[PDB]
């Protein structure tokens, strides 16, 4: 077997937010953890306190489907990316786009920057990627190869510096001077629309309906499965503490805990009451800068909002 | 004698990929005609 | 035997000494190469520097 | 079998049932065989079964078909066992010091922005065109070697200059050309868990 | 856009002067087999002769390893098709128009992961050089390559321009020969090439040694022997090269007869030795004795 | 093979990259915070 | 002290070779000596010339390494008699007389131009076939090939 | 490491050490001396200025206090390393003084040699010359003996000259090398002197009160001429152990005085090397060539 | 790559719309594993539409 998981509190819900008009479909949090941005399927981009849960601003530029937001750590930017093929850079000191990436040749399905220089990696469906100096709007590399649409892109200082996954099933581990793949890994039997990177240990962990599976960087070797979760799934997230959220397509979210692989909650959440029972889903999660709270974005037009519980014990909870 | 890609197909292997070689001499391989 | 290089490295980090740089490799020619392949080459047809 | 040392004079060993257990006759002036030994062969185009430090038969070598070593190709049934990395405490996988990272970091910056630099000067078109650089000297070894060449010199000195470019001057070629796209690269191996079974009742559901 | 470092060229072309001057153009011409734009490099080749230019991409050059502007081969020297005759390479490459920038497409892709070192292909695969190449090889510089053209006011009488007549002022070649209509893309793709044919039956009639009727003429008579040789060098000449049976030096005719153990083996030896067995500096003849 | 056609919307602009600021949120002041 | 069958087990195939004491004693003692020794495990093949030789045994890989059991190096023990007429025989090459090391040869054919330079010290009584197998393998421009061929296993007869 | 230093416009064909041990100095067809730090990341601090034609010689003092550097531009100088300012311009040379060498630990005195048929000696403080041997022609080398009393110098007629200060005649005459000398170095003894020559041989001499009367002691291969003839010089080591010297040929000529053995040919040039610098403390190298670089090599 | 402006705001809806669908179950939520259909699939969704539209 194993050594026993660790004990992690479980998570409960206390916040439902809703003023969205279409599915929410991404959802990212600012540096300094004052306020967070969702971006949704009726074009716009509300930015919401994280404290009161009240909408502080709506930003209206795109055509369609806002796909990926993400807000850069060095520079005042908040970085959008849609199914109109377009990607964009807001300004936040005017609240307005400044910039404008051309080039892509059908939807952007994700987007992520890079920690230390600056440029942006962005995957879409006509089944490349390309990574974007910031400044100058210019593609410096088309990372091509997948032979379908790139569902997601992660991006790291450390080598290799871009995994991407999937809808061909397949994990590709690129280098980003180079620009060409070093590692592919045809482990999982369905798309990949799910990737994400461990904040200190130098592994990573890939999502599909199959089951979650982690490997070791740099070069991907495997380390074990994580199976039990039977559904499309959209998301992961891993805390600094180990606990993994594996978010799926039917609304039905895992809490895992990261070492051992151990399921320590379910949670099947309720929609919104104008809802059918046939739009509950989960888009996008992500967790507090203080990996407190922990935030989705559900095909219900709704942000849920979790905290831990701290009223339970060991004993109360058990470990199985 | 005026088009671009038409001898693409009887004068030529339109894009020829010959196999790729594996642990078997596949040299003294020959077949016949029709 | 002491430190000797690979005379195909030529990126060499190290003061050589005289036998440490220009020792001779041991064993015969391959009779069957040309001019062409056996003159040291980083272009198709000589080195050029 | 093969006469004894000093006493295999005389027989001159043809067949290589004279070898015994194998053995070329040095002393006798005839070329041994010995084993399918000495006769130079057809040309055949299967390429070299290698094996690996053990005394295995490394098949990583037909996927691995036309490709660097710089590939890593999982084609083992032993990479998709889990490994029992269930340790908190482990050194082998931590971060990078951030050392190395602002290295790697560095050395990214620098070849990422010249080539940023490349391709939004294209993007100036209206080229502030700089000088032609200084003339270089390349020194010139020929392959083929011969006093009758060169004048009788093993060596020849060239000296590059770049011609001017002519500032009113359209372009010259047409870019716009179609082709198919290549082929790929070696299609990596498929590493699945076996498959499991279908019902006749699923398939009708 | 290819871009190289220096020509790649015979040494014949470069020209004679161990010190030349040479200007680099980017992206200047246009190969006339890959179709692409190139980087075109002309050099003065000597006094009063013509500026040479490499005509042929560098990819095009290594893919068939050859001189970007004087065409010949590398090592021996010979059009494309004999040398390929003489390796009996079987090169496909392709000559409609879209198959053949495809292949040219790929070809480039998988020359990029080379070390620029040799050709690729079967051109490291036949290396083989065989005696027959060897045997038809320039020996020295054939530099009458590089004289100017002829020139058309020189031969109607105009080239008014008194000595500095653009082009050679002599008598204009008989357009009935065949060494005169040599377009470029057939000399490079090898096929019907007048030279090449020339050539080839110059090397059809070159001396080589004959083999007899029976096969129980295993007596090999090598004729030119001299009496600084000796029976165990005769040996050295066919010991190796399989198993000789005996060996008659004849010194009252400067001569030797060896008899051999294996037809096939004898047969190598002498027929790879004709003429060309220097041992001692002796040109000895190798036949099949009666 | 780089063309010379050229486009309205490649001209320069927004040549500088702006950096978070010491009030604003920096590096820095993220990496302290609890 | 003079081991019969020296068994070189490498990699792509067994092997081992008879020397001749009589006809190479000095250099038949040190390749027992070194087979024995041990030192042998990890030579990569310096040199490969198809259908013309296999040439390892080098502490480096490169050609500029080797020891022999009686210093860096030792002369020749030449045979009037014994040469390289065919595959097999065991020589070990020098780069210039009385200067023959670690460096290890061996024939694939005839090779009676390295007769009088390298002194034919014996034939492999095991593993020919192999032998052709690594002789046909594709080697690089510098005759390290492609595959980092090794031995596996060096020692002597018992 | 090999620590290579650029900086330098055209060639470097002069590159010496503080005899502390502690700064570089190095000058060539720039028309300026470049200075740097020897230790550390081997780093430039200051650049001096004002010489016209191409710095053929530099020349440190025996402590390290003023620097003379002779120019094409007929003239020497001599700056304060305390500022790398002017304090005199020794004109009066009448044509290319090439080598130019101050007294050590006599009085401040300076012998010159020149493209103009004349060695000249010269005292910093009266703006006048001393002395002056014209033996016929160009001078392309010059040194001291350690008395102060007697100077050495190397030109075309392949004679080794040297001159008693006192009775200005012809002291010394030596002969055997086949054709033009190019550097004379005289090793810390006081005694052992070093002859470079481009006949592609290289030779030791010793100036002493007696001498065998033919003094022409050891003799090294290596060195080699071209096309170039470019000026090639040679020193001792701090020891009189190695013998450094460069040559158009792009490798480091590194030899012994005791076995004459060769040491090093080392490469890793592009263009002749001009000159090599010994460290007065250490096993450092510093290479100076013509490829518009330099060479810090730890031996 | 032209954008998407404002003539092709419907028919780009439906692109993209359907190559979702096709993503998303007829490929990962599938075990009709012979021929998954999903070009039939692709009908329903277009008969579900114009029925909605009708009530």
């Amino acid at each position: 077997t194993m050594p026993k998981p660790q004990w992690h509190p479980p998570w409960k819900l206390y916040r439902v937010i809703s003023g969205h008009l279409g599915w929410v479909r991404c959802i990212a949090v600012e540096p300094g953890n004052q306020w967070f941005v969702t971006g949704s399927a009726d074009r716009t981009i509300k930015i919401w306190d994280l404290a009161s849960g009240k909408l502080k601003l709506s930003l209206t530029g795109h055509i369609s489907t806002v796909r990926g937001v993400i807000v850069s750590t060095r520079s005042p930017y908040l970085f959008s990316c849609g199914e109109d093929k377009q990607v964009k850079c807001w300004d936040l000191e005017y609240n307005k786009v400044i910039r404008h990436y051309h080039g892509h040749l059908s939807a952007v399905y994700g987007l992520d920057l890079h920690p230390t220089i600056d440029v942006l990696v962005t995957c879409s469906r006509d089944s490349t990627a390309r990574i974007w100096d910031v400044r100058t709007k210019a593609s410096v590399h088309t990372l091509s190869g997948h032979t379908n649409a790139v569902a997601t892109v992660r991006c790291q200082a450390a080598e290799p510096q871009i995994i991407t996954g999937s809808h061909d099933t397949t994990i590709r581990l690129w280098d980003l001077v180079a620009g060409k793949t070093r590692v592919t890994l045809t482990n999982h039997k369905k798309s990949v629309r799910a990737v994400v990177l461990h904040p200190r240990h130098y592994t990573f962990a890939s999502g599909s309906p199959d089951n979650i599976k982690q490997w070791k960087f740099p070069d991907g070797s495997f380390i074990q499965n994580l199976s039990g979760h039977n559904a499309i799934i959209n998301t992961l997230t891993v805390n600094s503490d180990g606990v993994l959220v594996s978010g799926a397509d039917n609304g039905t979210m895992h809490l895992w805990d990261w070492r051992t692989g151990y399921n320590f909650q379910r949670v099947h959440a309720a929609v919104q009451p104008g809802s059918l029972d046939s739009e509950s889903g989960i888009f996008a999660c992500a967790f507090d800068q203080s990996e407190s709270r922990l935030l989705t974005a559900e095909a219900d037009k709704t942000i849920k909002v979790y905290r831990e519980d701290d009223t339970a014990t060991e004993e109360t909870h058990p470990v199985s | 004698r005026k088009r671009k890609r038409g001898v693409d197909y009887n004068a030529e292997i339109p894009f020829e990929k010959k196999p790729a070689l594996g642990f078997y001499d596949t040299s003294e391989e020959n077949y016949q005609a029709l | 035997t002491g430190v000797h290089l690979d005379p195909a490295v030529k990126e060499v980090q190290y003061n050589p000494t005289y036998e440490t740089m220009f020792a001779p490799e041991f064993g015969p020619e391959n009779p069957f190469r040309t001019q062409q392949m056996a003159a040291p080459r980083n272009m198709l047809s000589g080195y050029a520097e | 079998e093969p006469p004894p040392y000093g006493y295999r004079k005389g027989w001159i060993p043809r067949l290589l049932e004279d070898f015994g257990d194998g053995g070329a006759f040095p002393e006798i002036h005839v070329a041994q065989y010995p084993l399918d030994m000495g006769r130079k062969k057809k040309m055949s185009n299967a390429l070299a079964i290698q094996v690996d430090s053990e005394g295995k038969i490394k098949y990583d070598a037909i996927a691995r078909q036309g490709q660097s070593k710089d590939k890593v190709i999982y084609s083992k049934y032993t990479d998709l066992v889990p490994k029992e990395v269930m340790n908190a405490d482990d050194p082998d996988l931590q971060r990078p010091d951030e050392e190395a990272i602002k290295e790697i970091t560095e050395k990214t910056r620098v070849a990422l922005e010249k080539s940023v630099s490349q391709k939004v000067a294209a993007a100036m078109p209206v080229r502030a065109a700089d000088k032609l650089a200084p003339a270089q000297y390349i020194r010139y070894t020929p392959s083929q070697q011969g006093v009758a060449f060169n004048s009788g010199a093993k060596q020849r000195v060239i000296r590059m200059v770049e011609m001017q470019k002519d500032p009113m001057e359209p372009p010259r070629f047409k870019i716009n050309k179609k082709i198919p796209r290549g082929p790929p690269s070696p299609p990596a191996p498929v590493m699945h868990s076996p498959s499991r079974k279908m019902t006749v009742k699923e398939q009708q559901e | 856009w290819e871009d190289a470092d220096f020509p790649i060229l015979c040494q014949t072309c470069l020209g004679e002067n161990p010190y030349i001057r040479m200007t680099k153009e980017k992206y200047g011409k246009e190969c006339k087999i890959c179709a692409r734009p190139f980087t075109v490099f002309r050099w003065c080749p000597g006094v009063r002769m013509r500026f040479k230019k490499t005509e042929v991409c560098q990819t095009c050059s290594k893919l068939k390893n050859v001189c970007q502007t004087c065409l010949l081969d590398l090592e021996y020297g010979l059009p494309i098709q004999v040398r390929d005759a003489g390796l009996s390479f079987k090169d496909d490459m392709p000559k409609s128009d879209v198959n053949k920038e495809y292949y040219t497409q790929n070809m480039e892709r998988e020359i990029s992961n080379s070390d620029g070192t040799r050709p690729v292909g079967m051109l490291g695969k036949a290396t083989s050089t065989s005696d027959m190449l060897l045997k038809l090889a320039r020996t020295t510089p054939y530099y009458k390559r590089n004289r100017p053209h002829i020139c058309s006011f020189w031969v109607k009488g105009e080239c008014k321009r008194g000595e500095e007549c653009p082009y050679r002022h002599e008598k204009p070649t008989d357009p009935d020969d065949p060494l005169a209509d040599q377009n470029i893309k057939d000399r490079y793709y090898g096929i019907n090439d007048p030279v090449a044919d020339k050539l080839l039956k110059r090397a059809s009639t070159m001396p080589r040694l004959d083999p007899p009727e029976d096969k129980t003429i295993t007596t090999l008579y090598v004729g030119g022997l001299g009496d600084t040789i000796t029976e165990t060098d005769l040996r050295n000449h066919f010991y190796q090269f399989g198993e000789i049976r005996t060996i008659t030096v004849v010194q009252r005719q400067q001569c030797a007869f060896i008899q051999f153990a294996t037809r096939q083996a004898a047969e190598v030896a002498a027929e790879k030795s004709f003429n060309k067995l220097i041992v001692n500096g002796r040109r000895l003849n190798v036949k099949w004795g009666r | 093979q780089l063309s010379k056609q050229y486009s309205s919307r490649d001209l320069p602009s927004h040549t500088k990259i702006k950096y978070r600021q010491t009030t604003q949120d920096a590096p820095e002041e993220v990496r302290n915070r609890d | 002290w003079q081991p019969p069958n020296v068994y070189l087990e490498t990699s792509m195939g067994i092997i081992v070779l008879e020397l001749y004491w009589k006809h190479a004693p000095k250099t038949c003692k040190n390749f027992a000596e070194l087979a024995r020794r041990g030192y042998y495990n990890g030579t990569k093949f310096h040199r490969i010339i198809k259908d013309f030789m296999i040439q390892g045994g080098d502490p480096t890989g490169t050609g500029r390494g080797g020891a022999s059991i009686y210093g860096k190096q030792f002369e020749d023990e030449l045979h009037p008699d014994l040469k390289f007429t065919g595959a097999g025989i065991l020589a070990m090459a020098n780069a210039g007389p009385d200067t023959n090391g670690s460096q290890f040869f061996v024939t694939l054919a005839p090779t009676q131009w390295l007769d009088g330079k390298h002194t034919i010290f014996g034939r492999v009584c095991q593993g020919i076939g192999m032998v052709n197998r690594v002789g046909m393998v594709e080697t690089n421009s510098q005759d390290r090939p492609v595959d980092d061929v090794k031995i596996i296993k060096a020692y002597p007869s018992g | 490491p090999i620590m290579l230093l650029s900086g330098h416009e055209g060639e470097v064909y002069c590159c010496k050490f503080h005899p502390n041990g502690s700064t570089l100095a190095s000058a060539g067809f720039d028309r300026l001396i470049l200075l740097w730090n020897v230790y550390g990341d081997c780093d430039n601090y200051a650049t001096l200025k004002g010489h016209s034609g191409a710095v053929m010689e530099l020349h440190y003092n025996t402590d390290g206090s003023m620097l003379f550097s002779a120019s094409t531009d007929k003239t020497v100088a001599v700056w304060d390393s305390e500022t790398g300012e002017r304090v005199k311009r020794l004109k009066g040379h009448t044509s290319f003084v090439n080598s130019c060498y101050p007294a050590r630990r006599g009085p401040q005195l300076v012998c010159t040699g020149s493209d103009d048929g004349t060695v000249k000696l010269w005292d910093i403080r009266k703006k006048a010359a001393i002395q002056t041997f014209q033996n016929t022609y160009q001078v392309l080398a010059v040194t001291f003996n350690d008395t102060s009393d007697q100077i050495i110098s190397g030109g075309i007629d392949n004679d080794i000259k040297v001159w008693d200060l006192r009775q200005n005649k012809l002291t010394y005459t030596m002969r055997g090398h086949a054709d033009s000398v190019t550097g004379l170095s005289l090793s810390s003894e006081g005694s052992y002197l070093l002859s470079n020559a481009m006949d592609n041989t290289v030779r030791v001499w010793d100036v002493r009160p007696f001498a065998p009367k033919e003094r022409c002691v050891k003799i090294f291969q290596g060195n080699v001429h071209n096309f170039e003839k470019n000026l090639l010089r040679c020193s001792w080591s701090p020891d009189g152990s190695k013998i450094a010297a460069g040559s158009a040929d792009r490798f480091v000529y590194v030899w012994d005085t005791t076995s004459r053995r060769i040491l090093y040919k080392l490469p890793g040039h592009a263009g002749s090397i001009n000159e090599v610098a010994f460290h007065p403390d250490e096993p450092i190298i510093i290479s100076a060539s013509s490829d518009k670089r330099l060479y810090m090599g730890e031996i | 790559a032209k954008t998407v402006t404002k003539q092709r705001v419907e028919s780009h809806f439906d692109l993209e719309l359907r190559a979702a669908v096709m993503h998303d179950i007829l490929d990962m939520m599938p075990e009709g594993i012979k021929q998954n259909k999903a070009r039939t699939i692709l009908q329903h969704l277009s008969e579900a539409w114009r029925c909605w539209k009708a009530n």
